[PDB]
């Protein structure tokens, strides 16, 4: 998933 | 956004305090009423993926909605990666793995890769889902009632019809059978005297007294 | 909309946030009173068809009117194809923005000579809005009469406000339906409205 | 018809 | 309107949402009080005939006033056609003229100010409207027994502004009616000040 | 007459 | 007003809706309080005589003040005429008569000419200087209180008193060296004297908290 | 007498 | 901020009254709700360190949070310094990034240099980092406490859930919480439905499944 | 103000009506609360001495403060004059004259003279110098008008710790230093006080506030 | 002194 | 420390 539940839009992973 | 300067060149511009405020207020006031979606589309005119993410992130509340929105973006980006193999991958369009000048890169290129307009399309699809899920009334429940002016009833009908966003064949079938069928006795008889194929203004003029 | 830059060139610009808000607010405040129409026309100065559709689509409520509007746009577009069957001229749906892209619309409007699909589409919409104003006019002009204690000014205001929404015959009817005491003073003139209003002040 | 009943303005077919 | 850009050339601009509501709100807030005319003129800076028509058409209500205004426009244009047997009266009033015909005439050299000409007509009808709606005569302004001289002078020239004659009548008013209709406490001081006294001196004398 | 009663300012003739 | 554009030449620009409304609201809300004058001067930054007349003319009411103002403009304009007598050489502009600075007998183009000329003939700033002189006279005629009538109340905090003192002193337009201390509370008055002459107003005001 | 009593500012005589 | 002009060169510009006022009002109206963070970041688009301090200094009130913010800026500066020791330009110390020790000219210099040192974006990253701490602390509810009322509409609960989850924020607890906690803390009638759908049910499928 | 235009030349532009109103409202709304100072400084970004004088003169009321403000300007100008004896005499062609104290304050300088100094190469920031005097005086005013002393902020028996810390650092800001982390724990709730002492010294404010949550 | 009591900021003496 | 308690953001030292 590009977006994980509860993390902001455009939030880069890890 | 990316707007055009005086030399004819596309340059990046900061999202304005006006646009930030208008989108916040329109959401605070009209929640996911259908007309919120075209407001978003205009307020995000020229938006980069970052800007769209800003607009969505400026929403306080509606986190069930925002979570469904994330899941649509997921759906659409995973579908993008299935259909596309430096070209942007799905996470780049959604702004998680792209930088601002990378986004500006795709959008100000010739030929442009409109990652902003592509992301926007994803967002509109999820917002459209929220409008239908949050639609308060079903079309089969819109009935005129004894004292309601036909205009106010037609208003309630097409308002409900817009939010439920059903297929065009079903919308036609709704206007063709349910609209006249669920009118109060005073107007239903006047409309039958007009006969088939009457235009909406013909019906509305006919039932103003 | 399409505005012009530093040179003679016409460039596309995003719809303004004030514009977007003023149009939504004008519909909430003045509903379909007649003065909304020129307000729309001014707010849509330089608009492309997409811009017009955005403005229309941002309207929450008034969906009865908005359906009436689609029916009038349909009528005008089929009418366009009946009179218009270098550049590829646009089909009716191209003008209404359903089958034309923004770059296609920008193309027609920035051409020399331009094919003003925005101004043409606006013409259609204005035609539909004027139909709505006539429908929402609560009273017909054949029903506004001067009260006996009512000043002739307040009556004329009520008269031409009603005539405007209903969109010689007015000259006959206005003086004929004045209260009896002003009616003879206006009848004695036999004449500009200014002369009539001072005659009954 | 350019716009079917209940479809938004500018909606592509 | 036709404004000047940053390269020194007159180009057409859209009327702004701000000018439009500025005009709509002045009319809603003020029933053709005298100061509406200078607001209109300022709000219509650089306006084309089309723009002027836009500003007028946005006025909701006051349709008596608007109908009188049209008739003044008729007469002023009808008179233009006699003095002029090229822009005809109907072109300046924007009924038969296009925006591009209008933009052309206004950016011509020598300029043909069809905007300023039409405005000249509109301002003239509006002045007719303020006079018709003027509530009080200058002869009814008399200083109250407990009314401060300032507040009376305020009433006097405010009324004089709406009942606009020619400065002969306005000066005949000032040099007699203002001093004559003051309350007898302050009135005797005005003659003691002497007839040539300035307004400022008169007000200090009755403070 | 350039303008007819109840018709808008700048309304074209005919 | 006459502004500077981007290619550096002084060009005429329409008075904005915002400046117009700003001046009307300042007169409505604050009438002729002393601080409306610098607001006027700032709202008319770069104004042509025509602009100033618009600004004055949009004022509804205050016609006593407005007439007092017209009479001052006369005196200043006649004084200009008596001191600046007034064909024209090709390079030059005709000379501005007193009525021309006030905008009664000059066209907007003549004004723009005088102001955009090199060297500039600042008919707007001269006209403004006249109007502000008339406005200052109005402020002092309408000042309700004399400086000699401000005395510190027994329960009144010393700051509230100094506020009242310099507020009224401002409106009247030195005579305040010892006027402030002499008209202070009996308890604060001796404290100020214990500081001695030459105490700063900060020293005086902290001393009577 | 640039402005006469009761005449608006900037009014041409 | 430093923005691009209409002739293409990076120029310093005054912070606008609209932006200054926007920031004051959002802090006033919304204190430190999670969404104040994106509003700050966007309102400070292109900000110099001077500009960021001006925005922070304009906040009247919330001085406890502002003090926590000072302490986070402090930790980040002490951490910056412990990580960074011709005509080669002077790299910024932590206090330079924060604008205490550096001038506007110095700030512009780092930001418009080739290669740029985005002290504005760096200062912003610290401030955003401190603001996120503040949002976490002012969160009224813990995610574990959130339970669907016996008569509460499912959608209102999911709203409360992800609203609580967003302020809690790093990623570890949240992805598992969505997986386990949402279905687990639903009222007895919606939970047993949600379990019947299985893993891989979408939130959409879950919300129609409990719409009544 | 003096701003940089599309052609990159430092050019004068009028103070905008938005800025004028913004400054008037901030003073009306918030008087001399500490946050008014950075609000002024930002509202006068690029200001000329004239612009500063306009903004100050537009304030209706607060005449005690404005007069203290004048005395600060006086003090600051006299020290400028004593350190900058202008070399009176003919000035050299293509050079500006040297600015006296009253020139920086905008009383004896014309607008064009101010623009000359500010757009000089290198600029003479008379706008920035005046702003420094004015902000100096404004800070003296903020200290005097602060209503509560730091010694009077004690945590209420039912008052949340957060609201008490708010009141503390707010009143701390008005007066303008070592007594901070000491006094804060000392005036907390009898409940919260024993918790903060139990944490031990060296605690961050975040750490204390969670402890009394 | 540059500024005298009761005259405006920027006032020429 | 770059920032001291009760002193404003960006406040210069010494
Ligand atoms: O004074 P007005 O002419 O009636 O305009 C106001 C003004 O907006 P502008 O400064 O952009 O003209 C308000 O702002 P403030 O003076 O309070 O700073 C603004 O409120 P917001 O800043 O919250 O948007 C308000 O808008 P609204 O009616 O949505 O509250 C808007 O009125 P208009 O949009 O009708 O012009
Ligand atoms: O459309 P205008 O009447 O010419 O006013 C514009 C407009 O400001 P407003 O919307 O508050 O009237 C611009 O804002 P946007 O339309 O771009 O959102 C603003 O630009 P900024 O928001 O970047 O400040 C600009 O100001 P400026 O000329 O300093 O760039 C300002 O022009 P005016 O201050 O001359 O009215
Ligand atoms: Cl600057």
């Amino acid at each position: 998933p590009v977006l994980f539940p509860g993390q902001p839009f455009g939030q880069p992973p890890l | 956004p990316i707007v055009q300067n005086l030399q004819g060149q596309m340059v990046h511009q900061c999202i304005s305090p006006r646009t930030l405020n208008a989108w916040v207020k329109v959401v605070e006031e009209k929640a996911f009423s259908p007309e919120v979606i075209p407001m978003f589309s205009a307020l995000s005119c020229g938006a980069t993926p970052q800007d769209l993410n800003t607009m969505l992130n400026t929403v306080g509340g509606h986190q069930a909605a925002m979570q469904m929105l994330k899941e649509t973006i997921n759906e659409e980006a995973a579908e993008w990666d299935r259909l596309h193999p430096r070209e942007p991958r799905g996470s780049d369009i959604a702004g998680t793995t792209s930088t601002l000048q990378e986004q500006i890169g795709w959008m100000t290129h010739n030929p442009p890769i409109p990652v902003g307009e592509i992301y926007k399309r994803w967002i509109i699809l999820g917002l459209n889902k929220i409008v239908r899920m949050y639609s308060p009334t079903s079309i089969l429940d819109i009935r005129q009632g004894p004292k309601e002016p036909f205009r106010d009833y037609v208003d309630r009908f097409y308002k409900t019809l817009r939010a439920e966003q059903a297929s065009q064949e079903v919308k036609n079938a709704a206007t063709e059978t349910l609209l006249v069928q669920n009118a109060n006795p005073d107007c239903k008889t006047i409309l039958k005297a007009l006969g088939p194929g009457a235009t909406l203004e013909e019906m509305m003029t006919a039932c103003q007294g």
